[PDB]
């Protein structure tokens, strides 16, 4: 009865949304035609959190697709649960934007933007309450970025209190793709730390890296990534979903990890992600999940948290399992680990269990963790946008869209000003 | 609702145009009678209500006997009759006279088709103008077509595959002349502007599948190829599509500087396919490779600015990735420091098809990279010297006169080409 | 502390002439702590420092690209503050005469400029809802303050503090501290803009204008509105408080410097020098004389 | 013909940044939104139907103005703004709208001048 908005946006939002919304399906027992089969009542009991109940048994999902092409939204539809999505609820252009912030924020997103809010409304209204929108798109492309960020800043602006929660798949390190992903990074990241409650860091090159090391599978496509995408965004909400013996909501998880406004950006993990070959040599315990939980190689994030302070830490296990384990094994990453983690707050877990654990797993577990570590992720970005910027280079398209070059300096003084922050309660001392 | 309109002109033009849609309509499965036995052809052909497929194409040009073997050929019953459109007198590799006096009622007629072409378009991603840069017909009707279609159109992007003079081989003498006029005509018209050299192609062709006799026709179908892979992610879906906008963007730093190396991989025959592994990193590698590039133009003496790849067949993102940090990390290839990233990488899940007829190998693997370089200044730079040596004596200087030009329009040329080398220096400058 | 300067006279009307040496109207004033020197901030994007008692331009300082709305001195007059509509904040030196630095994180109109009362760090705020701390040695934003849903008006240090009170057009006023970041306190009462904000030099209190000419007084230590003086309709512009004294005088745009009694409220002195309006208001150092600048385009001297 | 562009780049030209008069009247009077950016905040036209309001409530009303980014709901907004503005007598320069619609700079600081001029009791802005 606590309703979520799921809004894709993008090429890569859409896939990743497309993928959720397949695993959510399988998790309640829907078919890609809608109806229910899954023979369990805990799935049909909190259905309504995602899933609308149509004129028969059909449920649809509680999702928004927005694009500026529409190929990405045709590739959705025919996919193998592209048919329970309401075709209403494709909100789509005709000319995409060219990997262009301006493009999808300002001189194209804003035509279709209307559309895109009176579906956001339509939807928003039909909750009997509703406890936020999530938002999964990219940063670094055109409309995914761009269209992404205006339309946070409008639902910010239409409903200041309901959560927003996003899933925003930051440049990679290492490989780029596009050449002007600095650029739209920088101009969305201004938005997500003013407009986003909460927002979660994923790095596609993180992700192979977990794939190919943890998964050690040998062709990882997109799917596979979006994949464990949508475990992160399942299991981040399975607590409103399922019953639990300590459940805890997104707001609760806001609350208790973020300490300051401004510091809402984390970076996120799923366990317990085994290779095929060592499934049954691995051993399925709460210890083996909170140590595959805090390694390093296990954050989708690019920027490994051994650099930063940990300023808080959520971990979402599912599954039966003792309340005395999974607080001991906490308590004990802490004590061993205190240098990692901030001293000036006396606990930096926030220990949430769900008694439903994904189909196929015993146990699982996920882990949203705040610390500084984002901080040099979001000093490389700055370290190439200021390149990009001192040249101006592809300047031109961007300022050809009608936004000021003021703009640009504004962005990446407020990513300079969270690096700050960052790095202020990093090295923060008590007393 | 991705349609993209085709102008050829001039020889040149018009058979490359014959290899690319000889191309097109094997990759589409469309007949050469106009039909095939979805929507992925839109971009390229416009299908009436009895089933029979018409390209969205303009042949253009002051000669008719290039249309006229069109006419005759193959493919007479799939090309649109009054969209052949021929001239009465040739142009005589004079730039004057295909600008000034034969090219007006030409240009008209053909701004009346493309009206009418772009008037059956819903969506336009852009024009495709293949010319010959060196040819009063190319350069002269082409320049006046380009500026009517960037007064008229606007915003349009228009992607010129231009084809310059070689540095040393050539087949004309007034071809510096022409060319330096066409250069500044399309310096501040065409969006990208792609460079090819019939000398590169052809040793291209004479190392890669052994030619020890390349033709035009091998030069033509290579470029086929390329233009193919170029437009593969506006007609088939894969992982990271790339768009003609998002050429733009990705690839033109700065308004001026647009003009761009292409290089086409792998390029090899039958007998030596299927002898090599021919894996992501490889073909990357050899697409990097200096010879590999249709302009004869060194990379080494410049500095990449952008690079966009377009990958065709069984390519993983995982591959791509994991080629284009090697090539970061490697040291011959050298980027501007004001672009770290330089990379645009795109995959498409249609291979290249392999023309019957052809040299080209059934490979299930391709890639074509298109540069922003800095090094393509050297090749406006031989051309400024072999203009500045014959207009010292004025030679066939009269030639151009007759048609309505004057000696200003050359030496606003030359000084416009200057400025362009100016501006590479600049960019290519800390 | 401990230290009683008496400052009673209010009531005398101009004492030197109307200084009218700025072409279009002075924004700003800001007193030297040491010599009786004034650096006047009109909107003619230049300052201009003039010896008072002489009335003479001893110097014109001119770059900023827009109109400059506040000014400051750095302690011991080393250095001059100004924050201008060009969003800019520059630091200009005396003795070589040029602008130091520039600072442009700021993308709005710099509605206040001050210094720390040890005078390393700059608090500036502006329309972009920020107030941003700049350490001079190291010329860069060290951190920024965040909370203001309108524009931050003004800009006041608390006396020998690390505490700073922006008067925001969100009808609020917040005491922030600068070490920390945070907003200790947070003000509200004002039914419109709050035009300007001035601490007393004790820090006891904290005086706040609004756009309908009410000024609200609050007891900084007691967190409690003392005193809410209501004047005319027009706007309420800048005030300043009395050395060790009573007495608030408060600029408006009804032309007349008004001076109210913190006390209780009332009324003492109606200085009409002023054609149209007073943008700012400031007492001597010594307590000898008031400066009043306004719209007239001249900064005159009272008392 | 010495051009100033960095290859083709025009840079956006410098706004003024309005003027202290013009930005205090309209803070001083009660709006919902805030003129950070005078561009952003002004294309739209629901500010500007807010001072119109604030100065003519019985003909203004907020509920026949929308928040919305799209072209039709920005043309919407302007054009009964200048229906109202041509029954009232006030100038409200249609360049300056159409401007102000494309984000054109200093169309926007130039229409809140004369919106200035027009409800502040004709009150020149001083310049030089
Ligand atoms: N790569 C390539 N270049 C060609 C081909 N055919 C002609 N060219 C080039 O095109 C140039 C001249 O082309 P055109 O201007 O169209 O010749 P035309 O049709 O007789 O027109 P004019 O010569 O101008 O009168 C020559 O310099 C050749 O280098 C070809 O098949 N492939
Ligand atoms: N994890 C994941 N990432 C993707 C996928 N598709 C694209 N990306 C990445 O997302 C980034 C942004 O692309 P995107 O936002 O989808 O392009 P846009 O839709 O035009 O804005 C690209 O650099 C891709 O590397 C996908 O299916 N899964």
């Amino acid at each position: 009865m606590r309703e979520i908005v799921h809004i894709q946006g993008g090429q890569c939002g859409n896939q990743i949304g497309a993928k959720f919304w397949e695993v959510v399906s399988d998790e309640h027992g829907i078919d890609p035609t809608g109806t229910y089969h899954g023979d369990s009542d805990l799935q049909l009991e909190r259905i309504n959190v995602y899933f609308n109940e149509a004129t028969g048994g059909r449920y649809v999902p509680r999702a928004i697709l927005m694009d500026l092409e529409p190929g990405t939204m045709d590739s959705v539809r025919s996919g193998p649960y592209g048919q329970i999505f309401r075709p209403d609820n494709f909100v789509f252009g005709q000319t995409g934007a060219g990997n262009n912030w301006a493009k999808g924020h300002y001189t194209e997103g804003a035509e279709l933007i209307d559309s895109v809010l009176d579906v956001v409304r339509k939807e928003a209204e039909s909750c009997d309450c509703l406890q936020g929108f999530q938002v999964c798109h990219s940063l670094g492309g055109g409309t995914g970025s761009g269209m992404g960020t205006l339309l946070i800043s409008k639902i910010r602006e239409e409903y200041p209190d309901r959560m927003m929660l996003t899933f925003s798949v930051v440049p990679s390190p290492k490989v780029s793709d596009t050449v002007v992903e600095p650029y739209n990074a920088t101009l969305s990241v201004h938005q997500l730390v003013e407009n986003a409650d909460e927002c979660m860091v994923l790095d596609n090159e993180a992700l192979y890296d977990i794939c190919f090391r943890t998964l050690k599978l040998t062709t990882p496509t997109f799917g596979d990534l979006n994949h464990l995408i949508s475990a992160v965004m399942s299991g981040i909400t399975c607590c409103l979903r399922f019953p639990g013996q300590l459940n805890a909501d997104l707001r609760k998880l806001a609350v208790n990890l973020i300490p300051f406004p401004r510091l809402h950006f984390f970076m996120v993990g799923f366990t317990p992600l085994t290779s095929r070959g060592s499934q049954q040599y691995r051993a399925l315990t709460v210890p083996e999940l909170t140590q595959q939980m805090w390694d390093a190689k296990n954050m989708m994030c690019a920027a490994d948290p051994r650099h930063g302070r940990y300023l808080t830490a959520s971990a979402l296990f599912r599954g039966r399992m003792s309340t005395k384990e999974v607080d001991e094994q906490m308590l004990n990453v802490q004590n061993k680990n205190s240098s990692y983690f901030v001293e000036w707050i006396p606990n930096n877990v926030k220990s949430s269990v769900c008694d439903i654990p994904p189909k196929g797993l015993k146990m699982s577990a996920t882990f949203i963790g705040n610390s500084t570590a984002i901080q040099e992720m979001f000093k490389r970005v700055s370290e190439q946008f200021t390149a990009m910027f001192r040249r101006k280079a592809f300047l031109h398209w961007y300022t050809g869209e009608g936004m000021d070059e003021m703009e640009f300096t504004e962005a990446e003084s407020n990513m300079n000003d969270l690096v700050s922050e960052y790095q202020q309660y990093q090295d923060a001392s008590a007393e | 609702m991705r349609e993209v309109i085709s102008i050829h002109i001039g020889q040149a033009g018009i058979q490359v145009g014959n290899a690319c849609w000889e191309l097109y309509c094997l990759e589409h499965g469309i007949q050469p009678d106009g039909q095939m036995p979805d929507d992925a052809f839109n971009t390229f052909f416009s299908e009436t209500g009895a089933g029979k497929h018409v390209p969205r194409c303009i042949f253009l040009d002051l000669e008719p006997t290039v249309v006229d073997e069109v006419r005759t050929g193959t493919y007479r019953q799939l090309f649109h009759p009054e969209q052949l459109i021929s001239g009465k007198e040739d142009a005589a590799n004079n730039f004057a006279r295909g600008h000034y006096t034969i090219g007006k009622e030409i240009v008209d007629l053909a701004l009346d088709r493309i009206r009418k072409l772009a008037d059956n378009c819903t969506g336009l991603q852009g024009f495709l103008v293949f010319n010959a840069v060196g040819g009063g017909t190319g350069s002269g009707l082409g320049s006046l077509l380009l500026e009517r279609l960037s007064v008229d159109y606007g915003k349009k992007s228009k992607l010129g595959f231009t084809v310059y003079p070689s540095p040393q081989v050539s087949t004309a003498v007034v071809e510096p002349y022409n060319s330096v006029l066409s250069t500044h005509s399309l310096l501040e018209h065409t969006d990208v502007a792609v460079m090819l050299d019939n000398e590169a192609i052809y040793d291209i062709c004479r190392r890669s599948l052994d030619i020890e006799r390349p033709t035009y026709t091998n030069l033509n179908r290579l470029i086929a190829q390329v233009i193919s892979s170029l437009t593969a992610s506006l007609r088939f879906d894969g992982a990271l599509n790339v768009d003609i906008t998002e050429f733009q963007t990705n690839l033109v730093p700065y308004p001026r500087i647009h003009f761009m190396l292409s290089s086409y991989a792998p390029i090899i025959s039958a007998e030596k396919a299927y002898h090599e592994q021919l894996s992501v990193a490889e073909i990357t590698n050899a697409a990097f490779e200096p010879a590999s590039m249709m302009v004869k133009c060194d990379p080494r003496h410049g500095k990449y600015m952008a690079c966009c790849l377009m990958y065709r067949g069984d390519v993983v993102p995982k591959d791509v990735n994991a080629s284009v940090a090697t090539i970061k990390t490697k040291r011959t290839i050298q980027f501007v420091d004001w672009c770290p990233t330089g990379f645009k990488c795109g995959i498409n899940y249609q291979p290249p098809t392999v023309v019957p007829g052809g040299d080209l190998a059934k490979v299930q693997r391709a890639v074509c990279m298109i540069s922003n370089s800095t090094a393509i200044g050297e090749i406006f730079s031989r051309l400024d010297h072999k203009f500045d040596l014959m207009y010292a004596k004025r030679a066939f200087v009269h030639w151009y006169v007759g048609e309505g030009m004057e000696e200003g329009e050359f030496s606003e040329a030359r000084e416009d080409l200057a400025a362009l080398e100016k501006d590479f220096e600049e960019v290519g400058a800390e | 502390a401990d230290l009683e300067f008496p400052a009673a006279p209010v009531k005398m009307l101009s004492l030197n002439k109307t200084f009218k040496g700025h072409l279009l109207s002075v924004a700003n004033l800001a007193l030297h702590p040491t010599k009786p020197i004034l650096v006047t901030a009109s909107d003619d994007k230049t300052w201009k420092m003039w010896h008072m008692p002489g009335g003479d331009l001893i110097m014109c300082g001119e770059g900023h690209k827009d109109w400059v709305a506040g000014v400051d001195f750095h302690p011991a007059g080393t250095c001059l503050a100004s924050g201008g509509g060009d969003s800019a904040v520059k630091i200009w030196d005396f003795e070589k005469q040029r602008c130091v630095t520039t600072f442009t994180d700021h993308k709005q109109a710099i509605w206040s400029v001050r210094f720390h009362h040890l005078g390393e760090v700059v608090a500036s705020g502006s329309l972009d809802h920020t107030v941003r701390l700049w350490d001079l040695p190291a010329g860069k934003c060290r951190m920024a303050l965040r909370g203001h849903v309108d524009s931050v008006n003004d800009l006041a240090w608390q006396p020998f503090s690390s505490s700073l009170a922006t008067a925001s057009s969100d009808k609020t006023v917040s005491v922030w501290d600068a070490r920390a970041g945070l907003c200790t306190q947070t003000y509200y009462g004002h039914q419109n803009s709050c035009n300007g904000v001035s601490f007393n030099i004790l820090g006891t209190q904290l005086a706040s204008t609004d756009a309908d000419g009410v000024v609200k007084l609050w007891d900084t230590r007691m967190t409690a509105e003392v005193a809410t003086i209501n004047t005319g309709k027009h706007p309420a512009n800048k005030s300043c408080f009395d050395r060790s004294g009573q007495v608030l005088a408060v600029a408006c745009d009804d032309g007349k410097v008004k001076a109210y009694s913190t006390t209780d409220g009332v009324l003492q002195a109606e200085l009409a020098g002023h054609e149209d309006a007073v943008q700012a208001v400031l007492f001597d150092p010594a307590g000898q004389y008031l400066v009043s600048c306004g719209s007239d385009n001249t900064f005159r001297l009272w008392s | 013909q010495e051009d100033t562009t960095l290859f083709g780049y025009e840079s956006p030209p410098d706004t003024p940044a309005l003027h202290r008069d013009v930005l205090k009247w309209v803070q001083g009077l009660d709006l919902s939104q805030s003129l950070k950016n005078c561009r952003r905040d002004v294309a739209n036209g629901f500010l500007v139907a807010e001072i119109f309001s604030r100065y003519f409530p019985a003909d203004i009303q907020m509920h026949s103005f929308a928040n919305a980014a799209s072209s039709h709901f920005k043309r919407d907004n302007w054009t009964q703004l200048q229906a109202f503005c041509g029954r009232q007598g006030i100038n409200l320069p249609g360049d300056l709208v159409e401007g102000c619609v494309q984000g054109v700079h200093g169309a926007a600081i130039a229409l809140l001048e004369h919106l200035y001029e027009a409800f502040t009791g004709k009150k020149v802005p001083r310049l030089k």
